[PDB]
């Protein structure tokens, strides 16, 4: 696994930060803060070593640090690092990535 | 004002300037009131809390009047 | 797996788009919008690499990109890719294909 | 797997059509349509390729196309093919067959 | 598996018929009909081929056709064959056997 | 397996006979019948062949006929054999044994 | 396994004597009986043979007769041996051991 | 496993102590005791030998004694050792590690 700000997730956990919420639309209409729900786009900032799927070896996490991912609606764990917000998921709970 | 996070940074600003603080709010209950009385009794932080006069839109108008008269801004 | 519109599903997930709802019947009677429920016919636009069913090898999904499938009533996840709606299912939750 | 009306079920799914509801008794008494429940007798019209029960091989379904089978009371999925109703079951939900 | 009046149970299912309910006691006191609950004694009339307990072979059922068995109270499925009642159980739900 | 009164339990089932309820204390005080609940001491009267714990061999039960056992409070099945009451448990549900 | 007072637990069950409830504090303030909850400290008096974790061998329990253990809050079974209270747990419910 | 003040956790259990709750903020504002929730930061004081993941070998825990860990919100067991509070978790319930 790869640590981030002196924090390393255990087993198959993945630490991400969500993308900033949209404050303004494409035209110029300012959006309100209470209306903006949780952003399901995120970038992976930390990964764990993995779990033991089979016998004699460990299965690595299938995302890398810096990958852009799509979060599910429920399943994140609140982590506060340096007074900034972070969310911890499992590997299997990640819906997909954005490849470039 | 009833949560810890809604009252601590104003108290930090007041404590970093050695100047008293007067809160005029709809109510100050819950953990915020306990924090206020604890910081008043123990270390001697100069602070006082007061409910907002007026019912309905009159309360909003009076709080805006007080904020304009003191040069502050109405929160929430 | 095959990525669609800079989005790659993870594990055994399958990204599809539903077919357009029927606006007019065969006679010529115009249908209303609130009548038209979720169309269970879809085409597969993206697939994942697969899951590990057994030991030492990956197991691909059983549908291909561009294949016509029949969706279930419940089990889809909303995915918005540049304002066009898309739905994410598991491989085993797909009822069947329309072979041609 | 075996397809029917250009529909191929996936994994261990079996597509059947139910037998016609009885309209008149043996004595000659006409039966109402509302009283006639769902017919648990069916004929297999399509089969999937099967699942992977053990490692390294595919496990085919226990019924073949054309088998007369007895359906359970619950567990079927509606499939509309050419305006005619069909029902999708798992291979293990089939109670038995009428050998002849 | 062994079929009974052109009906073959699938996987590990067992088709039995219950013994007749007791109409009269040993002295001569005749019992009423609604008093008599479901008879838990049964004779096995049909068996299935079996399930796949392990890899490479199928596990046969543990009762034969003609065996006298003790049914549980819940877990039976009604089967109507030639206008007479029959009950379908799993192999593992059968409590025991009346050996003679 | 070991049969008792022409009854043989199936798989890992153990048929036991409960010890008689105590009707008088050591002092001499007669106990009432509503007071005496189900006696958790029993003797093993019938033994099933066993279940298949692993691949290629049968696994017998861990009690034998004549063993004195301690029953749990819930998990027994009513069996009537020659108008006398008997209870059927799983092998794994037996708490322990009174070795002498 | 090892038996205690002619009682042998089965499979992976551990019989523990609980430690006496404290009746007076370190100063001399005597505690009441209703206040004294169930003591979570215990000594192991009886040990079962074990379960079959893998194929071809039995897995012994991780406690011994004489070990000082920390009981969980819920999960004990009431055993009365020679008019004296005893409690039956599984191996996995034991939280830990007071090694000296 | 490693014992801590004569207490050894069993199987895959980790004994930790939580970090002290914050009494005063960075500004100098004294915090109240009721409003201070349970600290999710902990240091590992004791570990167990581990569980058995596969056949023929023990699987150790993934934290060591002295590791700084992030506790989950629910899942701790109260342990009182020398009138000092301690909490018992499973090895897989620990979210992550503050590596330095």
């Amino acid at each position: 696994g790869q640590a981030f700000r002196k924090f390393l997730p255990l087993f198959d956990r993945v630490l991400v930060e969500r993308s900033a919420a949209e404050t303004v639309t494409k035209g110029g209409i300012m959006l309100p803060e209470k209306s903006q729900g949780k952003v399901l786009q995120a970038t992976v900032v930390a990964v764990g070593s993995g779990s033991k799927g089979k016998g004699g070896e460990i299965q690595p996490v299938s995302v890398k640090v810096g990958d852009k991912v799509l979060l599910p609606e429920y399943g994140g764990t609140k982590v506060v690092l340096d007074d900034k917000d972070y969310f911890l998921f499992r590997d299997g709970d990640i819906l997909g990535k954005y490849v470039d | 004002i009833s949560s810890i996070q809604s009252i601590v940074p104003a108290l930090e600003i007041a404590n970093a300037h050695r100047k008293p603080l007067v809160i005029i709010a709809e109510d100050v209950d819950g953990e915020a009131l306990s924090t206020l009385v604890l910081n008043r009794l123990k270390v001697g932080l100069q602070v006082v809390a007061v409910k907002a006069p007026g019912f309905g839109d009159n309360r909003k108008n009076q709080l805006k009047d007080m904020a304009i008269a003191t040069g502050g801004a109405v929160f929430g």
